[PDB]
């Protein structure tokens, strides 16, 4: 509140030439300058020259009042100390009016009245800090706040007292002068900030008396402009995260730095990922503030993040989609939104959900980052179906889903990623076809590190009604069969390979009668990888063996041409072992059932003992 | 979860289903590897003994293979007698294959039952049986039981002697029975008898395989029983000088190599002279190569110091040989002799050394073959050793390296750059001299390269950053130009930026991090790169300080702290449960706290002039005060700074012992940071405050010639400057800190000269060791406390298993686990803490030494409080030298 931030920052380092740059600002902190220019020790020559220059530059109109205050403080060295000691002794013993007799004119004329007023204020502050919760008795020196603050600064600079107690008294009486205390010593700013941050609880600063303390801390951080990030970190690490969020928002609105990444998201990212203590702290804080609408910091944070989000909306409006330079920031913001609305999240609105649906349905530049962003947007729209209330949103989202299903092949061919979004789309389609919803939950909680719950098999059920509309077994099976095989697997990359959807398709049913004999895809997959042993290869081979002795779902028995062209001597060790396991499983299945309804299922096409003698 | 697996394996083993039984048996080792718990292993081994007692003779082989595979999990078996009985109950059958399988199983169990007389009697009886596979199994079991069990050795030595000398067994049976004599090192009489037997076998059975196996047995006995190693060396030299065969000569060469590898101090001058005389009379190349390899292995130990002129002549003659391996061995011997020995004339040999290195450079420059790359690496590490052990010839090798850098087809320049980077870590004048040539090579290398352009560019950038000190001239723009329009491999530029941040170059690091921020294929790596960029920017802005400046220094400190806060926020935004970042967060937070303490110190030093004398003088005369000299309000700020520095040093010492996986460089950097913090604390305690408190002069040597980095040398020089400026101004002026604050601020600025050095452990975290510490208390699945009578007792039964994701014996080895346990009251009794004493008397600091990867101790506690308590345990692993190494498992149980 006009605490001379620049003048204070200049005087904190050295007062050599900054005395001439501030003419009217040298009115509140003039007491410290007068005390340093009158009671100087004259240690060094440069220090003496600086003190002389400061005394020469302090020849203002209020120099007489400053000299009178300095003389009153010097004359109150022994008498005021004894008076305060006697008052403290009397208060300790007892614990075991015409504007207060012209209090405005008495404290400015005689030093004894000012000393008595300071002693009474200190006693009241001690009584309120011992055991009390109140902020009254502040309109005593409202008309003479300047003289009262000057007298308090003179008493603090002349008489020994506690800095934390004085800061607490200033925060409880009038914060407008609290920052003035920072202009008295200009050395205990960090200590005062830590004391103010440690003088509050966790569930406060929202609808209690801690709002005044939070405002005072914000004003002090704005007047300092140096330890603001340190104060925000201390708050986020100890208590009162709302003050830290407000300080971060103020620093982001004042300074134009952090252009590559918004500092608000940078600070809000560490709330549902680690540090479970601060995690549940922020959780209960946002839970308590969600119902309360008359609070400034959280709504300002939502507004700034919303405008930072919509600054990228004209780009996808006039162009096809996002750009390469803004494809990672959008994904980070989307993941932050997901983490914020993971469990016990806030209630969204339409003016934000519209832009969310517009950005989540953009056109990436066919970059693995863009593929990850598309997958994250798909999981976001699948875990939350709060978009069906309006027709235009649902029609645009289904149009974009059809576009993604069409261009999945292009996105997988250009971008050399292992698991694209099309694999997840086909997997959730097969899951909806198999009439279960727990697999969708496992999918959405396995694609990203958030063990959250959405609804007990009631939220995604609506999507099922859409699944039977257009995305029926006529196109999803084609897209699952027309996927390219993965080369040189690793069993370590995060994602769902086509092996999963192929296994799900072979397990559910294959009654299409026009999309059988997928042995070519199986061979092209098991051709040559040799690095891992995927845990799904054996169940895939098992369900493929079971997909031969099944009624009317007749596939090819993997004729001996592939074995004789593979096991002839890149057809590595793992491929040969998998082929041998498949052959042995087929030989075992030829003897297990032996009964295939005796209806046109009489062509097993077994081996004639001419291939088994060749394979070692 | 392991109970379900054991149950399903039992259900699979219940029915016959030979295939399913074999499947379960071969899957048992995976269950052993997954759960190393002793009770589950004991139950599984009991079930294996059960299925071994009755079987179709094929499950027995699978159980034998499982036992041979899982050998380390064999000592953690509770019921051993029943297991051994069930195993031995099948040796009385008439099936020879079953008896052979049982004998092999017993031999596989020779580490847990070395005194069972029934097994010894069975092996003794079945050793001379009328069979072919049972005899081999009995021989295997006899060797296993003769390794240990001295009684079995003394009982089987005579039988082995008669069976070998009976001349009624084939040559293969004797060749298999001879290696049994290796385990006769239990007594001197056994060693003498085995030596006489082997001598008689050599003198009576002259044959290639016979002599080879007998000499192998004899040398293994001599190496395991170091009583007659000189006689072994003499016999090997005699056989090298007399026996004309080629196989026996190579056997003796490998024998001498093994002896020098294990026991090199038993060699004498006569043995080395005889070996040199034998090598000088060898017309072949492979034999001379092996003898020179043995000589090079010997010269790397104290043998070359005890030998001190035939070895010198041999090394000088084989240094310029036609083949490359012999020349590499010769120059290695010469370099080892130069480094170890310090004779007078040997100085001239130094010449023959350096030029000899050229003989290994012009022959393996553009060969592109492993046989040449091996000798190249040998010569390069020998040159590194010669440069690090003798700085007198540091330039005479770097000039040859620079001249040879132009004679490689982009194949050996990576190794030359590695050698240059390893050599330049000691003396910076080499880098100052070769920076120009390195930049010339970096400019002329960006023409065309496809095979290994990535690693070549990485090595060039690394050696340039090591040679350079500022990287602010045109060279940085040239490197940026060479890396921009060329192939933009993300890993290459990432490694270049990592090396730049490691060496201290922060401008190039910031540029590369900004270039990489726009190309990230994920979200966590994006935050990681953003944090690295913010840290590099704060480091670069930290270097923007001027000597004797205090106006802009506060602004630079503030902006560096702001950038550090942004970076640590973006970094902790990337901390995930999967692969969590614990060292980086703590390191950055402690650096931020140290810089905040420095900012508070400079702020207090500046505010000392803001009328501090007359502030506290109103209550007491600070002038000529014997109680508190120059008593002012600055004393509280000085005490706060001192306690902050003490807490920072304590947290540094905690972080040192909390890693347990950091390299030597990272530990040295942490130690240097803590030393600087403690030095600033000592300066604020002894100089600014009363000098009569400590008055301890630092009259001791420091900064020895052992630092392996320029950062360490600069830190040590700054430490010495601070000590020499604080030891003199102690009793000069009054304690009002008139001139003391000036030198204090100068030292603070000097400490901020070197920005930082992100060591190797900051990235690529390897050697991931972890103690599971899975105690076995009463069954408590929920969070409800165990119902105890509160008066009898409460047992713990704690046990932990160590798990190493990487190579265990890489940097440190686990030797002891100092398990600690404490108790406290959960509910508040009278205050916010547990109680007046918190019931933390029950510590019971036990020191268990796990021989294998398993340990188990017993803990108790006595409490008479009807409330709820909390029990916590800590691992506190101890290494070989002995350090607390405070680990953070934090296993806390209520009751």
């Amino acid at each position: 509140v006009c605490l001379a931030s620049l003048s204070d920052p200049e005087l904190r380092l050295l007062l050599p030439c900054l005395v001439r740059m501030a003419l009217c600002a040298p009115a509140d902190q003039s007491q410290s300058w007068a005390q340093d220019k009158k009671l100087i020790l004259r240690l060094l020559s440069g220090v003496e020259a600086v003190n002389s220059i400061v005394a020469l530059l302090s020849v203002d109109f209020h120099a007489l009042e400053q000299d009178a205050s300095k003389e009153q403080q010097l004359r109150h060295k022994l008498g005021g100390g004894s008076g305060e000691s006697i008052l403290v002794s009397q208060l300790q013993h007892g614990l075991t009016k015409v504007s207060e007799s012209n209090g405005e004119f008495f404290f400015k004329s005689s030093e004894l009245f000012e000393s008595p007023v300071y002693l009474e204020e200190a006693a009241d502050v001690l009584c309120i800090l011992q055991a009390e919760l109140p902020s009254l008795l502040p309109i005593v020196d409202v008309a003479e706040a300047l003289l009262h603050v000057r007298n308090g600064a003179w008493f603090l600079c002349l008489l020994v007292a506690n800095v934390p107690d004085s800061f607490n008294e200033v925060c409880r009486g009038l914060i407008k002068n609290g920052e003035r205390q920072d202009e008295e010593s200009l050395g205990g700013r960090r200590r005062t900030d830590a004391l103010r941050f440690l003088c509050k609880m966790n569930p406060s600063q929202a609808l209690k008396v801690r709002g005044m303390v939070v405002e005072e801390c914000h004003l002090p951080g704005l007047g300092v402009a140096l330890t603001l990030d340190h104060t925000k970190n201390e708050a986020c690490e100890d208590g009162v995260s709302d003050l830290v969020c407000f300080v971060s928002g103020l620093l982001l609105g004042t300074n134009a730095k952090v252009r590559t990444w918004f500092g608000t998201f940078i600070r809000n990212g560490q709330q549902r990922k680690r540090e479970t203590s601060s995690s549940v702290l922020w959780q209960m804080r946002r839970q308590l503030l969600l119902e309360l609408m008359g609070i400034l910091p959280t709504v300002r944070s939502t507004r700034i993040v919303e405008e930072a989000d919509v600054d990228m909306e004209p780009n996808v409006s006039v162009y096809s989609g996002l750009k390469e330079e803004h494809v990672v920031k959008a994904s980070a913001l989307l993941r932050l939104y997901c983490a914020l609305m993971g469990i016990a999240g806030l209630k969204p609105t339409e003016e934000e959900a519209e832009q969310l649906l517009q950005l989540m349905t953009s056109r990436p530049p066919a970059t693995p980052a863009g593929v990850r962003f598309v997958s994250l947007s798909f999981c976001m729209l699948l875990a939350f179906s709060t978009l069906v209330s309006t027709p235009e949103q649902e029609q645009l989202m289904v149009v974009w889903l059809s576009w993604m299903i069409k261009e999945e092949a292009y996105f997988e061919s250009t971008s050399g990623v292992s698991a694209s979004f099309g694999e997840m789309l086909l997997l959730v389609a097969m899951y909806f076809h198999s009439n279960q919803l727990s697999a969708i939950i496992d999918l959405v909680c396995s694609t990203l590190g958030m063990k959250i719950v959405i609804k007990p098999s009631s939220l995604s059920r609506m999507k099922t009604i859409f699944t039977q509309e257009i995305f029926t077994e006529q196109v999803v099976t084609a897209h699952a069969v027309r996927v390219p095989v993965t080369s040189n697997l690793s069993a370590n990359i995060t994602g769902f390979l086509p092996i999963h959807c192929i296994y799900q398709l072979l397990r559910s049913r294959s009654f299409t009668k026009h999309k059988v004999s997928i042995k070519d895809w199986i061979y092209r997959q098991l051709c040559e990888t040799s690095t891992p042993l995927h845990p799904q290869l054996l169940p895939l081979i098992d369900v493929y063996i079971n997909s031969i002795l099944t009624p009317a779902s007749k596939s090819n028995p993997e004729a001996t041409n592939q074995p004789v062209t593979e096991q002839e001597i890149r057809f590595s060790i793992t491929a040969q072992l998998l082929v041998l396991y498949y052959i042995l499983s087929y030989e075992e299945a030829l003897l297990a059932n032996t009964k295939t309804l005796a209806a046109m299922q009489r062509k097993p096409k077994s081996y004639s003992s001419s291939l088994m003698d060749q394979i070692p | 979860d392991a109970n379900s697996a054991l149950m399903e394996l039992d259900k699979g083993l219940r029915s016959g289903k030979l295939g399913e039984q074999c499947e379960a048996v071969v899957r048992f080792p995976r269950l052993f590897q997954k759960y190393p718990f002793p009770i589950l292993i004991n139950s599984a081994f009991l079930k294996l003994a059960d299925v071994f007692r009755v079987g179709n003779n094929f499950l027995r082989l699978c159980v034998l293979k499982v036992t041979q595979q899982s050998e380390k999990h064999l000592e953690k078996i509770l019921n051993v007698d029943e297991f051994v009985k069930r195993i031995f109950s099948v040796i009385h059958s008439n099936d020879p294959v079953a008896r052979a399988i049982t004998l092999r199983m017993l031999g596989s169990l020779a580490s847990i039952i070395p005194e069972r007389k029934n097994a010894h009697h069975s092996i003794r009886q079945s050793l001379d049986s009328h069979d072919n596979v049972e005899v081999e199994a009995a021989v295997f079991a006899a060797a296993n039981f003769s390794a240990q069990s001295k009684d079995f050795a003394v009982g089987i030595c005579n039988k082995i002697s008669e069976m070998i000398q009976g001349l009624a067994t084939p040559v293969d049976l004797k060749l298999k029975l001879i290696p049994i004599l290796q385990h006769m090192h239990h007594d001197a009489i056994l060693a003498s008898s085995a030596r006489q037997l082997l001598q008689q076998l050599v003198t009576s059975y002259p044959s290639t395989k016979m002599v080879i196996v007998s000499l192998h047995t004899f040398t293994l006995l001599a190496a395991s029983s170091l009583v007659d190693t000189p006689k072994q060396i003499q016999l090997l030299l005699q056989y090298l000088k007399n026996d004309p065969r080629k196989a026996v000569k190579r056997l003796a060469i490998q024998d001498l190599k093994l002896l020098a590898n294990k026991t090199p101090h038993t060699w004498s001058r006569e043995n080395i002279q005889a070996l040199c005389e034998c090598a000088l009379q060898t017309p072949y190349d492979s034999l001379k190569l092996g003898m020179l390899s043995v000589l090079s292995t010997l010269s790397g130990t104290i043998a070359i110091k005890h030998y001190f002129s035939d070895l010198v002549k041999l090394a000088q003659e084989c240094c310029y040989h036609n083949n490359r391996g012999i020349a590499a061995h010769g120059v290695r011997v010469l370099t080892n002799i130069t480094v170890s020995c310090q004779e007078k004339d040997l100085l001239a040999l130094e010449q023959d050394a350096v030029f000899g290195l050229e003989s290994l450079l012009v022959l393996c420059s553009q060969d592109d073959s492993p046989g040449a790359q091996a000798t190249l690496k040998i010569a390069l590490n020998c040159m590194v050793k010669l440069a690090k052990g003798r700085p007198h010839l540091s330039q005479s090798v770097v000039e040859t390296l620079l001249t040879q850098l132009h004679s490689a087809q982009d194949a050996a320049r990576i190794l030359m750059c590695h050698c240059l980077a390893a050599i330049a870590m000691q003396l910076p004048v080499l880098g100052d001299g070769m920076l120009g040539d390195l930049m010339e090579l970096y400019k002329v290398i960006g023409r065309s390269a496809t095979d290994k352009q990535q690693e070549l560019l990485v090595s060039l950038a690394t050696v340039i950053f090591v040679a350079s000190q500022k990287a602010l001239s045109v060279e940085s723009k040239a490197v940026i130009k060479q890396q921009l329009e060329s192939v933009s491999n993300g890993w290459t530029v990432y490694r270049i930026a990592r090396q730049a941040s490691r060496m201290g170059n922060h401008d190039m690091a910031k540029e590369l991090y900004q270039s990489l921020l726009t190309q990230v294929a994920s979200e966590h790596f994006y935050f990681w790169l953003n944090s690295l960029k913010e840290f590099s920017h704060a480091e670069q802005c930290l270097t923007g300080l001027q000597e004797e400046n205090y106006s802009s220094a506060l602004s630079c400190i503030a902006e560096s702290l702001k950038f550090y806060h942004k970076g640590i926020a973006s970094l902790t935004a990337a901390s995930t449960p999967l692969n969590p970042l614990s060292f980086q967060c703590e390191f950055v937070k402690l650096r931020i706290d140290l810089l905040q303490a420095f900012s508070q110190l400079i702020c207090t030093c500046n505010s000392l002039k803001t009328s501090p004398p007359p502030a506290i003088a109103t209550t007491i005369a600070m002038t000529l005060g014997n109680d508190l000299q120059r008593c002012g309000r600055i004393s509280n700020q000085m005490k706060q700074s001192m306690e902050e520095f003490r807490s920072l040093a304590s947290r540094y010492g905690d972080l040192y012992q909390a890693s347990f996986d950091a390299d030597s460089a990272t530990l040295r950097n942490v130690e240097l940071q803590q030393q600087s913090c403690l030095l600033i604390s000592h300066a604020i305690e002894a100089l600014i405050l009363d000098p009569e408190s400590a008055s301890f002069q630092e009259y001791g040597s420091t900064g020895t010639a052992h630092a392996d980095s320029e950062y360490e040398r600069r830190m040590m020089s700054v430490y010495n400057h601070v000590l020499e400026e604080v030891e003199s101004l102690n009793r000069k002026y009054t304690p009002v800190s008139y001139m003391h604050t000036a030198c204090l601020c100068n030292a603070i600025i000097a400490l901020l000269k070197v920005p930082l050095s992100f060591q190797r452990y900051f990235f690529q975290k390897l050697q991931s060791t972890s103690i599971k510490l899975a105690l076995s208390p009463s069954p408590r699945n929920p969070a409800e406390p165990i119902a105890v009578q509160n008066n009898q007792q409460l047992a713990l039964k704690v046990e932990g298993v160590v798990q190493h994701g990487s190579k265990p014996g890489l940097f440190r080895k686990i030797q002891s686990v100092c398990l600690n346990v404490s108790s406290t009251l959960q509910s508040k009794s009278g205050q916010d803490y547990k109680i007046p004493i918190d019931n933390m008397t029950n510590e019971m600091e036990q020191r268990v030494e796990p021989h294998n990867d398993y340990f188990s101790t017993q803990f108790l506690l006595n409490f008479a409080i009807l409330g709820t308590h909390n029990i916590t345990v800590e691992s506190s692993v101890k290494d070989a030298n002995g350090i607390v190494w405070k680990t953070g498992p934090r296993t806390t149980i209520f009751v």
